[PDB]
């Protein structure tokens, strides 16, 4: 049997870390819910 | 039990101790998460129970105690936050730029943060402090890191 728990408050944090990339793929959604890359 | 508007972590005890299997946003008295990490069950809040109320398997979404609220949208333009909430650790704001995932059905954001599986179902704030979307159901590029679609469900 599955519970949930409290982590926080949904606030957007000023000076918080700053990384990642921003990529532009093709991909494809299944009937399944799965995501998969298209070339 | 506990109704408060906030993030909350997805939990299980049927495997070893205490296990992290998702997270959720809580919104106008109602669970928002994936689908994949609970798989429509009922969840346990205290003595408090919540049952799957609408789902999806193709969106990846369920909504608990009533329908979907989260309706706020990326601009397309600004740079988004993940609020990661990581198994067995604190909440932390990770400030990202959105990509894009091109689909035969139109364009939507996606973030390239890396986070264990536990994580799937933390939301994805805007400046304001609105929920955009959920970080959990993407896809593993190339060099084997991770990219999230930016998940979001229709409100009515
Ligand atoms: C290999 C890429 C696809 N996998 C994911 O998206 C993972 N979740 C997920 C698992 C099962 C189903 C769905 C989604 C939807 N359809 C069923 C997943 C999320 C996160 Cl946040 C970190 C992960 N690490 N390894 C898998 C992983």
């Amino acid at each position: 049997d599955m519970y949930i728990e409290r982590a926080g408050d949904i606030t957007w944090e000023k000076d918080a870390e700053v990384t990642g990339n921003s990529p532009r793929l093709d991909v494809a959604l299944d009937e399944s819910g799965d995501f998969s890359l298209v070339e | 039990g506990e109704t408060t508007d906030g993030v909350y972590r997805v939990m299980t005890r049927r495997l070893l101790g205490s296990t992290q299997v998702g997270v959720g946003v809580m919104q106008e008295g109602v669970f928002h998460t994936m689908w994949h990490v609970t798989k429509g069950a009922a969840l346990r809040s205290g003595e408090g129970r919540l049952d799957p109320y609408w789902g999806d398997v193709k969106q990846d979404l369920v909504s608990y105690c009533g329908p979907w609220k989260l309706d706020a949208a990326w601009d397309g333009l600004s740079e988004v936050q993940l609020l990661a909430v990581p198994p067995g650790e604190r909440a932390k704001n990770i400030q990202t730029l959105p990509g894009i995932f091109k689909t035969k059905d139109g364009d939507i954001g996606a973030v390239a943060l890396d986070y264990p599986a536990g994580t799937s179902g933390s939301p994805i704030l805007d400046k304001c402090g609105r929920v955009i979307g959920l970080y959990g159901n993407g896809v593993v590029i190339k060099n084997g890191s991770y990219v999230s679609a930016i998940t979001q469900g229709k409100r009515e």
